[PDB]
């Protein structure tokens, strides 16, 4: 619409069921000395039976990213955002947050992601940031962080970033990786059956900023790297750290795929 | 080297195609350059900059396990060194910026953290400006605590009209605004905290207002009596705008018992 | 497909479908959302075609001008499809 003016869309998220053809979409601005003087953010829901206006509108409180949505219904819808605020949407009212996540003490930072967990028989949630600390919140009731654990690398400079990360094809005991921006791709489990300590995986030899991260479906675990402006394909395994399928070291350096 | 036989039979047909190596290196090394040179956070340049350096320091080590090997130490050489010229100036540059955003503060401050912090983890892979950063993030709870005031100060009245004009809050207000031109910020930080309390006085102004907004007759007389005496009890000029208070409840009273 | 899954499929539409005959008025205001809608997207379709044939280096038109009066041809051409696409659908409803 004439409105998705000056925004990026710096997300498009899809919706989850077979035959509802509408797109979750997400509209931002990062570099925020131009952040812009004009409108505040509020992403979108189109339909394609129809080119419709925007069927329901968010308006975040600060500019949305990120926006995930709720598993497998056509009920509910998350966000992300810029302080570190993450948000919760219904269906039944186009208006701003339903339940807003609050501020606590630690996670004050730009958040990519508002990943779900197969918590079953409810909803749940985690985040990422150019801090580290990857932060867990509650399920359905939403106020509380469950396991916040500020996550450290072994020698301690535990601002470790992420962006996009991936899950299991294979019933989801939390095991996922993290595309951490700095050339090195991590990983866990949040199972401590060790101490506290479980980020296993620094798989240096990425380059530069990292942008992409998905394990492979349809019959497999190897995870994929599209990050940087080299598109891999690397594998899971304690030997292999290194890719498998290499492909074209490109131009125009390279920022997202699956 | 899933092979290396090295032979001379092998050698005179691999000549040619270390020699198509050193062209394919040459022709990437042109797409490096046209992208470089194009396209030529604040601290995205220097990401720029060490993401094709040690990019293309891998090559070279490739490479070198004579004749075009000439031509392409010609453009490694300058190629790689200005590049290098670019990532010092630009950590000269910066310098001189934090420096002086610095001496302003003593927007800006989201970039200048975030840079420092950026620099910095590359610069572990000035002493007295970490500190202030400690202070002012540690501090960040108090400007956390700045916006609830300001919040405050938001949401603060027709009804407040005696209270205020009762009210003597331009004394700690004096006192912010005497602030508002190291443990002062503190102290100040506690008057705030005692301005909280009297912001919820404010919204205890403003519950006592809600509660007077809102045969059988006996039962819905007695009902404005208790809203009527509830809110006189909890009021403690005054006493004639708690008079214009309840003239008001009366009369929303027969515009709502009317219909 | 923008130009024309559109105006081939507003005039594919059937707007009565089968006293109670009110349903009918209320089943006739929906599609004429649905044909207001799809004219919309054509009304930018068309409109966006000319922003790209218009916005692009091509070094040897920096002096010579984009005409006008074709273009305006063109906007009639989609005047005149959509005039197509109602006559069809009000024929085949009095059918």
């Amino acid at each position: 619409d004439p409105n998705n003016i000056k925004r990026s869309a710096s997300y498009v998220n899809w919706h989850p069921d077979g035959s509802v053809p509408k797109v979750v979409v997400a509209y931002s601005i990062l570099q925020f000395q131009q952040q812009p003087a004009g409108m505040p953010l509020s992403s979108y829901i189109w339909d394609v039976n129809n080119p419709n206006t925007p069927e329901y509108e968010m308006v975040p409180t600060s500019q949305i990213c990120c926006a995930k949505f709720n598993l497998k219904d056509n009920n509910l819808v998350g966000a992300g955002q810029y302080n570190g605020q993450l948000a919760y949407f219904d269906v039944r009212k186009g208006n701003g947050p339903v339940e807003a996540t609050p501020i606590d003490i630690s996670h004050r930072d730009p958040i990519y992601d508002f990943a779900w967990l197969q918590s079953k028989t409810g909803t749940e949630c985690m985040t990422v940031s150019t801090d580290g600390n990857v932060l867990w919140w509650d399920l359905r009731k939403m106020n509380e962080c469950v396991e916040n654990m500020p996550l450290k690398e072994k020698n301690s400079e535990t601002t470790v970033g992420g962006v996009c990360l991936e899950y299991d094809t294979n019933a989801g005991p939390t095991n996922f990786m993290v595309g951490t921006e700095q050339g090195q791709i991590f990983s866990c489990n949040r199972k401590a059956k060790n101490p506290v300590d479980r980020v296993k995986y620094v798989l240096s030899g990425h380059h530069g900023p990292i942008y992409g991260l998905r394990r492979n479906p349809f019959n497999s675990k190897y995870f994929l790297s599209i990050g940087d402006w080299t598109a891999r394909v690397w594998v899971e395994d304690t030997a292999v750290k290194t890719p498998i399928l290499t492909t074209k070291y490109h131009p125009t350096y390279l920022t997202g795929g699956t | 080297d899933s092979f290396e036989l090295d032979r001379e039979v092998i050698a005179h047909d691999l000549e040619k195609k270390h020699t198509d190596l050193l062209h394919s290196y040459a022709r990437d090394l042109k797409d490096v350059a046209d992208l470089f040179h194009q396209y030529k956070p604040y601290s995205g340049a220097a990401y720029w900059v060490r993401g094709l350096m040690e990019r293309i320091k891998d090559p070279m080590d490739r490479l070198l396990t004579s004749e075009l090997f000439r031509e392409i130490q010609r453009t490694y050489d300058h190629l790689w060194e200005e590049m290098t010229e670019y990532r010092t100036r630009a950590v000269d540059a910066w310098c001189a910026q934090v420096a002086a955003t610095s001496d302003e503060k003593l927007p800006a401050l989201v970039r200048l953290l975030r840079e420092t912090k950026y620099f910095l983890l590359l610069e572990t892979s000035s002493a007295k400006d970490l500190f202030a950063s400690a202070d002012t993030f540690r501090q960040q709870i108090s400007a956390l605590d700045l916006i609830c005031s300001i919040y405050n100060k938001v949401q603060r009245l027709a009804v407040e009209k005696p209270l205020v004009q009762q009210k003597l809050d331009a004394v700690e207000q004096a006192l912010n605004r005497g602030l508002a031109e190291i443990d002062t910020y503190i102290k100040e930080c506690m008057e705030l905290v005692k301005d909280v309390d009297l912001v919820l006085n404010t919204i205890k102004d403003n519950v006592k207002a809600t509660q007077g907004i809102l045969f059988d007759e006996l039962n819905d007389a007695f009902n404005q009596l208790i809203q009527q005496r509830h809110s006189e009890i909890r009021d403690a000029k005054g006493a004639a705008s708690w008079r214009a208070y309840v003239d008001y409840f009366s009369n929303i009273v027969i515009d709502g018992f009317s219909a | 497909n923008r130009v024309d899954s559109n105006l081939g499929a507003i005039s594919s539409t059937l707007l009565v479908e089968l006293e109670g005959f009110v349903e009918q008025n209320r089943f006739q205001k929906k599609q004429a959302e649905l044909l207001a809608i799809r004219n919309e997207e054509v009304r930018r379709a068309i409109e966006d075609l000319y922003t790209l044939v218009r916005n692009y280096p091509r070094e040897n038109t920096e002096d010579v001008l984009d005409e006008k009066e074709v273009s305006l041809l063109v906007r009639h051409y989609s005047k005149n499809m959509y005039n197509a696409i109602m006559q069809c659908t009000l024929n085949s409803l009095q059918a």
